[PDB]
């Protein structure tokens, strides 16, 4: 039951409340999840009175890929409990690369209480500094309408995907948000970047009701944005017709498409006029919606060079940083909205899980054992280490972050960073070169359109015989399906190897499946990222998946725009 | 050599079997039909007549979570079922009796009863076994560090587990993973591997009941 | 200090009550208005909603034999009711799961229902009354040599025995009396005397319910 000053109150406690919660969140994890193999060889058995002295003593840092090998097992047939605990409802990835291999994390379902108690207070807290309409809506590009499945058959899934496919979450949505223009089908649409327009569309439907724009990050407002550049008939001219204009070709948003669609011929004028009258789209957003008390998503360290364009974009809108939290981990939320994106500084959430970070003092790296999170010092920056129940026990994340200050007895957090990352040999590759290579040159084919890939992936299934490889496309516009299915022979094509060569002409493994994916998904694979509890930095993406990412894979399945394998061979 | 009097498809006297295929301590099995019981199940058990009887030194325990508790501090030193503190037992003894009533009262319903009984079973297990999950949250094993004691007690449903779904017309996957798939990995063990028996086999029996109780 | 959550009236809140004054530990008992659960004990057991419950460390502990068990394993260095051995323990385990099933279902239809239901209890508690005077045999008490876990678990049932001689109309001891005789001969612990209401006010209690439910 949303409500603006108990809920303020409540976290006021708990975070001024710190110690408690974070030594009973320990517990209370360590309670739950008392039997980890991985706890068994390190020797836990819970209770006591030294509980997170053993803890941090008993137990060692970890990396990826000693923990990959683990959540590998559940994925792959045995559907096994592993690091954590219990048979996981779906499956993480991570950005950058383990070993230059796929990274691995599993969600369960008290995180999914935590996303409804998150949300409430960073949006509370908004709304005391920029309330809103009880009777509004919300455009905002968001999108989960993929769902893939593990070999074990068992979903494998992203953040963004299984949060609004999880069942309480539009009944638990109502109260702390302004319901979503987007049909939750054009939302689950089979085509995102049609969607997207669409998505655009059902945002300004409503106009001077919504109370924002919103993505994760302006990158995306921006892509969007620059796909307010990028879409603006289609809309105009099929929204008049009342008929959805014929580049939408799915049967299930063409339905609901359809259902609203009647020939209004005035308001092509309106819409039209306002919109080539004015300097450089200056103030994009407020010219949407003028009632929009603020831009919202994270506009910090990396998102930073896309705000200016976002600024262009909004204009004398105040622009509002994000909180900072994911699937692996939600450490800090912004109870302060109102400070702007320059100023941007992040309050760690108290009863999410247990962090403990790693000082960079001395040059670099310096030889330092782990502190507290309350222990760890104004104004110094510290590598970040984060226990919860997404299953890591003092797993380094690799990303250094800066304390900036204190929310009563809770500590700030801010953003400065790139990539929190360095190189190994991969194994999904092929080089990278090859593969940005390969998406190159059969991109050429869609460039007739004149239409320019903004992001790609690959994927490598073993459940079927022969394995079958996957790739992942993400381009700006839509296309027939003749030519999607050159692009896959080329990609075949494209790889330069002898290898690659002598096995798919043996046919041992499939024909490459090029499965064209929909436009800002691997944006949203930024999107929850950036976003992720760590410190900023996670922008290196993996290009190829093993079955070893999981992430990108319920990503790839259900939004398959066009889904082929090579007409050749 | 101790002996264990069991019914191959009553699930306690399987959580016996699990105990002592987990311990690495060998046993004679001994199968006992409720038509003919054998003298010792009689003199071992005088009123109740209930397997699994464990007799070790010449001297029989009788109840199969009991054969497991004095199983596990009779040899306490290779493998411990229980931690070392004595709250996280409380959860222990707490949780393995949670399994032992409602959760037996709700799936008995569900091979054993028609009608209301089966609906009233369904909504109730699957909320029993929704419990479990959402207490349990993320644990890979009930009971400690290693093989625990409520997942023995608990493991035994796994052999039951088909039977439930397709009485219950109701996928104990679909809904809670978790606990299905928990049943998965015990599978592997050579212990619930050899002491579980084939799924097929107790279906029938539980079909069975049905053919032959009214 | 060791919380209890205790109704007046329930023997399984005696057993708690009994246990820990047993061994020897000061705590604070607080009663119970079932018709409004206490927000501790919601926190404590909020699906079975039931008592007693024993507190520690912050800590719910939930069922009365779980509760002596908790009892034991808290500060074991004075007084244990168990023996030594894993096999006396599975006894007494095995003599407090027989108090509970048909034993305290029997009682419950002598005081708790009348006529076809009546009979059927009384013959029952009766029955197991008998099998519990030849159990004890010539022993001062169940458990161990002195007192015991389970002597705990079925004193508490000794109040009723007034309550199951009134409705009942039968003299339970003349058909075995050295049950009854055991209980008041336990009586003499501190912890079950001071633990354990008047007779009559648990007569009237079940006055109360049947002049109520009939
Ligand atoms: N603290 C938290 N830890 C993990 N997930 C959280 C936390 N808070 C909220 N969530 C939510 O988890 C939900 C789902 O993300 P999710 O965990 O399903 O995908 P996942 O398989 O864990 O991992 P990933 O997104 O990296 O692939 C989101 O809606 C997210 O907001
Ligand atoms: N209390 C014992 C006995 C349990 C019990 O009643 N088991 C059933 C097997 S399903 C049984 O023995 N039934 C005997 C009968 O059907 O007469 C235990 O928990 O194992
Ligand atoms: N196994 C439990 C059973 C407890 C029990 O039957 N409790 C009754 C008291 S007689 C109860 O709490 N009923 C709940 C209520 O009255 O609302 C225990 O031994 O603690
Ligand atoms: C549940 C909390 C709601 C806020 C979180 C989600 C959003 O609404 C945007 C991203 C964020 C997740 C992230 O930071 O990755
Ligand atoms: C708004 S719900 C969660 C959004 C998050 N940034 C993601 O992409 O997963």
């Amino acid at each position: 039951t949303f409500d603006m000053n108990r809920v303020i109150d409540e976290f006021d406690e708990m975070t001024r409340n710190a110690h408690q919660v974070q030594k009973q969140t320990l517990k209370e994890i360590l309670l739950k999840n008392q039997s980890a193999i991985y706890l068994q060889n390190c020797g836990l058995n819970g209770n006591a009175t030294d509980p997170e002295e053993a803890f941090k003593s008993m137990v060692p840092l970890v990396t990826d890929v000693e923990l990959e090998p683990y959540i590998k097992r559940m994925v792959d047939g045995d559907t096994s409990p592993i690091l954590t605990g219990h048979p996981v409802p779906a499956i993480s990835l991570s950005s950058g690369t383990s070993q230059g291999r796929p990274k691995f994390i599993p969600f369960t379902d008290e995180l999914m209480e935590n996303t409804l108690q998150l949300f409430r207070t960073a949006f509370a807290f908004r709304n005391r500094d920029f309330p809103i309409d009880d009777n509004g809506k919300a455009l905002q590009f968001i999108f989960s309408s993929k769902q893939y499945i593990s070999t074990g058959g068992v979903p494998v899934g992203t953040a963004t995907t299984n949060v609004y496919r999880n069942p309480n979450f539009k009944a638990g949505m109502k109260s702390i948000t302004s319901p979503s223009c987007s049909p939750d089908e054009v939302i689950f649409s089979p085509d995102v970047h049609q969607a997207l327009y669409c998505h655009l569309l059902s945002g300004i439907l409503f106009r001077d009701q919504v109370q924002y724009v919103f993505a994760v990050f302006a990158h995306g407002l921006v892509h969007a944005f620059r796909t307010f550049e990028q879409v603006w008939e289609e809309i105009v001219t099929d929204i008049k017709d009342g008929v959805l204009s014929n580049r939408i070709t799915v049967p299930s948003v063409r339905t609901a498409m359809s259902k609203l669609l009647t020939p209004n011929p005035e308001l092509a004028e309106t819409i039209r006029t306002k919109c080539m009258s004015l300097s450089n789209w200056y103030g994009l957003i407020p010219a949407l919606f003028p009632n929009a008390k603020y831009v919202y998503g994270i506009m910090t360290g990396s998102m930073e060079p896309y705000v200016p364009k976002l600024r262009h974009y909004a204009g004398d809108l105040p622009l509002v940083s994000h909180d900072y939290g994911s699937s692996e981990g939600w450490i800090a939320a912004n109870v302060t909205p109102r400070l702007s994106p320059e100023e941007a500084t992040f309050a760690v959430i108290p009863n999410l899980g247990y962090f403990e970070f790693l000082p960079v003092s001395e040059t670099g790296e310096g030889e330092e054992k782990p502190v507290g999170l309350t222990q760890v010092k104004i104004g110094e920056e510290y590598e970040v280490v984060i226990t919860n129940y997404a299953g890591l026990y003092r797993y380094r994340l690799g990303d250094v972050v800066k304390v900036i200050g204190f929310y009563n007895n809770t500590p700030q957090l801010k953003f400065i960073c790139r990539r929190n990352l360095i190189l190994s040999i991969n194994i999904d590759k092929n080089t990278e070169r090859d593969l940005q290579l390969s998406v190159e040159s059969a991109a050429k084919r869609l460039s007739e359109e004149k239409i320019e890939v903004i992001d790609f992936s690959s994927y490598i299934d073993v459940s079927t015989d022969p394995g079958h490889y996957a790739i992942f496309w993400e381009i700006s516009g839509e296309t027939n399906e003749d030519v999607l299915q050159d692009c896959c022979n080329c990609l075949d094509r494209a790889f330069i190897d002898a290898g690659y060569v002598s096995s798919r002409k043996c046919k041992t493994i499939g024909a490459l499946e090029l499965r064209v994916v929909a436009k800002g998904t691997f944006r949203k694979i930024q999107e929850h990222f950036l976003g992720l509890g760590s410190s900023a930095g996670q922008f290196k993406m993996p290009r190829c998946v093993k079955p070893s990412n999981a992430k990108v894979l319920q990503i790839l399945c259900e939004n398959v725009v066009s889904s082929y394998f090579s007409t050749a061979f | 050599l101790p002996i264990l009097l069991d019914y191959w498809p009553s699930m306690f006297g399987m959580r016996a079997r699990v105990a002592l295929r987990e311990k690495g301590v060998e046993f004679e099995y001994r199968e006992e039909d409720f038509s003919n019981k054998s003298p010792l199940l009689l003199q071992s058990n005088p009123i109740h007549k209930k397997i699994p009887v464990l007799v070790h030194n010449g001297k029989p325990v009788c109840e199969s979570l009991n054969v497991v508790q004095y199983v596990d501090e009779a040899w306490p030193e290779k493998n411990p079922f229980f931690p070392s503190d004595p709250y996280g037992r409380a959860q222990a003894r707490f949780w393995a009796d949670f399994v032992d009533k409602k959760f037996t009262d709700a799936q008995f319903k569900v091979w054993g009863k028609k009608g209301e009984e089966q609906e009233a079973g369904k909504k109730e297990f699957i909320e029993a076994v929704k419990i479990l999950e959402s207490e349990l949250g993320d644990k890979p094993y009930f009971g400690g560090d290693s093989f625990g004691y409520v997942d023995i007690s608990l493991i035994t449903f796994s052999s039951w587990f088909q039977a439930y779904e397709k009485f219950g017309n109701f996928s104990i996957e679909s809904e809670s993973p978790k606990l299905i798939a928990w049943a998965k990995r015990c599978m592997e063990k050579e212990s619930v591997s050899k002491s579980l028996p084939d799924s097929e086999k107790i279906v029938a029996y539980a079909a069975e009941y049905r053919k032959n109780n009214l």
